[PDB]
């Protein structure tokens, strides 16, 4: 991730976020919900940064210091273009959001009022039509892409030496190859969580309420048709296992 | 460093997230208690060996039956979490997630751990529960669960207060180390 956004979404909350003589000057409630928004933005962040590390440095450093078959690289990594294009739009619009919420002659004092009209459209129409379909293709494959990673590293040295050496620095101890994977596919189960969150805080206002109340009901109709397409992969799993 | 995989699974209210979060923090948060965990490596010694321990949520998962068992691949030890001011979490375990780990992580030891302690010694815990005909879990209702599920310990922690949550996950260090 970029350097403006990291400090941006240094603080633990909004609350350590803004600057304590803006924070004094709200109520009670409104900091309440700020938080939890914040959350959802630093976490997005996070999320956008994983799938950049599984793009820039772990696929495409295969690719240009390995010697695989581009179909290996394929099966460690499917749909992470895809993914990787869906929440970085997903991202943009929410870090947008915050910077048309700023002060004037400020870069941290922020309140985002409207949010649920943003969740409403990320979560329906094609939007939600290319996460859904992108979901059930990944967490499909997410065992097959396991076992070839578990593969590659026990019988490939050079492969042993890549991950080693790009998997060192101590910034990089929570996201391994599997690490990755399984933060990718327990991502779209956390947006309930956050919304219903933000959905317990935002009375005050009756329009953001009903927004926020819709949008939950939109990630939950996403989640049960991500959830009723998948059926895992195996690789050399015969037509009759596929049947039976 | 040995690398090992923990997971923890339970309902709902059962309180894993906030085991997890004041785990990893090694503090209670004092201005704002996180919605969610994503995942930590923690540095952890115990009896001498030194291991990376990975930590693991399914908050979130409990409803999506094909999207939950993601979680379990590769995993050493398994936390199988209930609320002490829940005796239905309790219920739960032996008949919703004792089948579902032992089917995905067969031979994977299972540490039951009971979250909220510091609620059985709580005056509106005790209230509430009284109106549906109910009392806080006791501690030979959860060690009795633990022995009929199989389990490798039976453990109690408060993520409130901190008592008892640095040994639940150097006991179970210990559980994936054998
Ligand atoms: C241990 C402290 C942790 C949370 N505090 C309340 C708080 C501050 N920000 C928010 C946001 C949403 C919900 C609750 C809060 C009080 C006690």
């Amino acid at each position: 991730s970029m350097e403006m956004d990291e400090k941006d979404f240094a603080a633990d909350s909004w609350s350590l976020a803004v600057d304590s003589s803006f924070l004094q000057q709200h109520k009670k409630e409104v900091m309440k919900q700020q938080d939890v928004i914040y959350e959802l933005i630093q976490t997005e962040l996070h999320h956008v940064r994983t799938l950049k590390i599984m793009t820039r440095l772990f696929r495409t450093g295969m690719l240009e210091e390995l010697h695989l078959e581009p179909g290996v690289v394929q099966g460690l990594f499917p749909c992470v273009d895809e993914l990787s294009d869906i929440h970085t739009r997903f991202l943009s619009q929410l870090l947008e959001r915050r910077r048309q919420a700023l002060c004037p002659g400020s870069t941290r004092n922020f309140v985002i009022h409207r949010l649920g009209d943003l969740l409403i459209s990320q979560f329906s129409g094609p939007s939600a039509e290319q996460m859904c379909k992108t979901y059930s293709e990944f967490c499909s494959r997410h065992s097959k892409a396991l076992k070839l990673y578990k593969e590659l590293y026990a019988r490939d040295k050079r492969f042993q030496q890549f991950i080693r050496k790009v998997t060192r620095p101590a910034v990089l101890k929570r996201h391994g190859v599997q690490e990755c994977i399984l933060l990718v596919t327990q991502r779209i189960t956390k947006y309930p969580l956050l919304i219903s969150r933000i959905l317990q805080h935002s009375h005050g206002i009756e329009e953001e309420r009903q927004d926020l109340t819709t949008a939950l009901g939109l990630v939950k109709e996403l989640l049960s048709n991500v959830d009723e397409g998948i059926y895992q992969l195996e690789k050399g799993a015969r037509l009759q296992e596929i049947y039976n | 460093a040995i690398r090992k995989k923990l997971v923890i699974v339970g309902d709902g209210a059962c309180g894993k997230t906030c085991l997890l979060i004041v785990f990893s923090k090694d503090q209670f948060p004092e201005v704002y208690v996180p919605t969610v965990f994503e995942n930590y490596v923690a540095d952890i010694e115990v009896d001498g060996k030194q291991v990376e321990l990975a930590l693991w949520d399914t908050a979130g998962q409990e409803d999506y039956d094909r999207l939950r068992p993601l979680s379990y691949p590769d995993t050493d030890v398994i936390l199988m979490c209930f609320s002490i001011d829940s005796p239905d979490s309790l219920e739960n375990i032996p008949e919703k997630w004792t089948p579902e780990v032992k089917h995905f992580c067969p031979n994977v030891p299972i540490i039951l751990v009971g979250n909220k302690k510091d609620l059985r010694n709580d005056e509106h815990t005790r209230r509430e529960l009284a109106k549906m005909k109910q009392e806080p879990v006791k501690p030979e209702e959860g060690r009795d669960m633990a022995n009929r599920i199989g389990a490798f310990g039976y453990m109690e922690c408060s993520a409130k207060t901190k008592d008892g949550v640095r040994e639940v996950f150097e006991m179970a260090t210990r559980a994936a180390l054998q």
